[PDB]
Formats: C-alpha cells, sequence, structure tokens
C-alpha cells in the first residue's frame, strides 16, 4: 500500500551490502525491510543472476510471482510473510532445493508438485489442517527434510507428531528437527 | 615416499580442523552453560512479572522464536516504544498479543527452555531472527537489558547464548566434517 518499493529496498539492500554488482551476490539478504517489502516485482528480482540464496523473510509478502529470469536459485526462504498459495515456482523448479516458508497462511499444498528437485520444505506454524496435502506432497521424489510443527492439522492429530509424520511419508529422512531412527520406524510400524 | 608426503599434508589438515573443533566446543559450552545456570530463577521472576513492559516482551519473543510456537507476524498491533531518556523512534514487529499468556501458564516453561535439541540448524528461525540481529546493539544490548530488569538480562543472555551455541554447532559440523573426510583420506593413504 505504497509501503516498500523492491527497487527502493534493493537500493538500500545493495548500498548496505556495499557490493559493486547488483547481481554478483550468491546470498541476496532482502530480509526484515522496514517498512516491510509487500509485493515482490519480478523485473527487479530478475537482475539476481548469481543468487543461490534469496532471503525475503519476515516482510508483508502476500503472493509469490516471477520465478522466470532466475537461473541458480537453490534456497528460496519467504518465512513470516502473509502468503496463502505456493504458485509461480515453475521457472525456479529446475534448481529450487529448499523452500523455507514458515509462519505464512499456506492452507493448501496445491502447486508444490511443480517442485521436482525440492530437498527441504519447512512450512511451520502454517494453516495445513488435513493430511490430504501430504499425498500431493508425496510426488516430490528428493524430499528429505520436512517441518510441520505448529500447523492446524498436527493440533487435531491427538498423537506424537514425530511418529505420525515418519509413517505419513516414507521418503522423509528428517521430520520436525528429528533424524530417521530404527526405534521411530518400529513405532511407525506399531502405529500402522 | 609419495603416500608418506600425502599422509603428512592431510595429518596437518587434521590438526587445523581439530583446533577449529576445539575453539567451537568451549564457545558452545560458554553459552549453553549460562542458559542452564539461570534455571527457573529468572523464569520465576517472569511468572511474577505478569504485566511486563514493552522492552522485556521482545526479550520473551527472542525465546518464543526457539520454541517455534504461536509467533505473531507482520507490522500489525505495532507502534513505537521509547528507549531510556533519549526520545528515539524505531519500527519493529512488536510483542505477541496472546502467545505469552499461553507460554507463561504452561508449568513446563522451565522444561521447554532447560532442554534443547543439539545440532539444530533452525534456518527457519535464524531467517525470522535476522531482523533482531542487525538491531541487536540497540535494544538487545546487555546494558539496556539489565536496566529493564535483572531477569530480562538473563533471558536476553538466554536468547543470545542459544544463538551463539547454534552458530558454533553450525561451524562444528562443516569444519569437523571436512576434518573427518581428510582424516579418512589420511588413514587410506597410510594403508597404501
Amino acid at each position: 500500500s505504497k509501503g516498500t518499493t523492491c527497487q527502493k529496498a534493493i537500493v538500500n539492500w545493495e548500498a548496505a551490502n556495499p557490493g559493486k554488482n547488483p547481481s554478483e551476490a550468491e546470498e541476496i539478504k532482502l530480509i526484515f525491510q522496514i517498512p516491510p517489502i509487500e509485493k515482490m516485482d519480478g523485473p527487479v528480482l530478475n537482475t539476481l543472476t548469481k543468487c543461490k540464496k534469496l532471503s525475503l523473510s519476515s516482510n508483508s509478502i502476500d503472493k509469490m510471482i516471477s520465478l522466470n529470469m532466475l537461473r541458480n536459485l537453490e534456497i528460496l526462504s519467504l518465512s513470516r510473510n502473509v502468503i496463502k498459495k505456493i504458485s509461480g515456482l515453475e521457472d525456479i523448479g529446475g534448481t529450487l532445493r529448499q523452500l523455507w516458508l514458515s509462519y505464512n497462511f499456506i492452507e493448501k499444498l496445491d502447486g508444490l508438485n511443480n517442485c521436482s528437485v525440492l530437498q527441504t520444505l519447512y512450512i511451520g506454524n502454517n494453516r495445513i489442517k488435513n493430511w490430504e496435502e501430504l499425498d500431493k506432497l508425496k510426488d516430490l521424489p528428493e524430499l528429505e527434510n520436512v517441518l510441520f510443527y505448529g500447523n492446524p492439522i498436527y493440533e487435531q492429530v491427538k498423537e506424537d507428531p514425530k511418529l505420525i509424520v515418519l509413517k505419513k511419508l516414507p521418503t522423509l529422512k528428517n521430520v520436525d528437527g528429528y533424524i530417521i531412527d530404527d526405534s521411530v520406524l518400529e513405532k511407525v510400524k506399531q502405529i500402522a | 615416499k609419495q603416500c608418506e608426503i600425502q599422509a603428512e599434508q592431510i595429518s596437518k589438515e587434521k590438526e587445523e580442523a581439530e583446533r577449529e573443533l576445539e575453539a567451537a566446543l568451549p564457545a558452545l559450552r560458554r553459552a549453553q552453560e549460562a542458559v542452564d545456570s539461570i534455571e527457573s530463577k529468572d523464569i520465576v521472576e517472569l511468572k511474577a512479572n505478569k504485566k511486563p513492559l514493552d522492552i522485556i516482551k521482545y526479550i520473551m519473543d527472542a525465546v518464543l522464536v526457539f520454541f517455534k510456537a504461536r509467533l505473531i507476524p507482520i507490522q500489525i498491533e505495532e507502534r513505537v516504544f521509547n528507549k531510556k531518556e533519549g526520545k528515539a523512534v524505531l519500527f519493529l514487529k512488536e510483542s505477541y498479543d496472546e502467545s505469552g499468556i499461553q507460554t507463561l501458564g504452561d508449568m513446563n516453561f522451565m522444561k521447554k527452555l532447560k532442554e534443547f535439541e543439539k545440532d539444530s540448524i533452525n534456518e527457519e528461525t535464524i531467517e525470522l531472527l535476522e531482523p533482531y540481529l542487525n538491531q541487536s546493539e540497540d535494544w538487545f544490548n546487555d546494558t539496556f537489558a539489565t536496566k529493564a530488569s535483572k531477569a530480562a538480562a538473563g533471558i536476553l543472555k538466554w536468547a543470545f547464548a542459544i544463538y551463539e551455541y547454534h552458530q558454533k554447532s553450525k561451524i562444528v559440523k562443516p569444519k569437523r566434517i571436512q576434518v573427518a573426510i581428510a582424516e579418512g583420506r589420511q588413514a587410506i593413504a597410510l594403508k597404501e
């Protein structure tokens, strides 16, 4: 609402980093801008050519747009935004390894399947209420690390989330900051 | 004679990586110890506080970050809070509304703090905490903490101590893995 321009924020961001190149940086820390970075402009972001990590955390981001013109993006982290739908991630889908998106308002996991090479998906204290989304998430062949503590589903579950998580997805190695255990797998076998 | 020179060179890389490992353990110990030495002493003086000030509330947030529970987002219910005598005006996400009323009344408050998972990467939280690290020197300085209250300072020593420990554990794993790999290459070169 005329709060933070991506160019205005990038201007301070590039000046604060004091880096000669506006698209040389692997880690483009645009986090916690003030007033907060509302909606991200794709033409501006396109610049970031060498950026492996793009931290736009803790701002007032409502939508995810302009995956296009992103080459080497490995760890996209848009946590504590106001984001509702995981969409417009087809052009980063080739590279994207980790989608850190905690404390959003992500109710549905519809559009996460485009992420083919996604290794680590942290979406904690989100709005995921049914395990229906987990079946859609199961398409991910390389998904190792998940974080689903604080979601509205794990509240209604009425059992150990660590155990109930591991049993839900066989692919997942780490679930809510745990490691794949022999005792946990046996407990998952006793549950199912 | 070739395999000897190889074993020596790698055995030098062992010693460097051991010293890095040795520097981090102390630095981890130093921090976690202060957290564990506080005990319920400060936790009791918070439970007594009941209606705390807008300075010590932020100090609870830094702790609430590590719990990963009901954390408030966005520039909503936020304003500006005066520091000491100097009429300074700053922009911050502001305390929880009702996250503390639920954290407080939980008797396990002590149990939740006293125990933390080791080798916790917490990239989700450190991204959310990044805003508070650049501002660290303004509010979260010890000399502004102890002034707000003695407990507060311990909790701001509590919150920071974990941030240090985490950073040390995040220097341990990589520089100790590169050690453990090198160590393996030397052992093979010695056998050869």
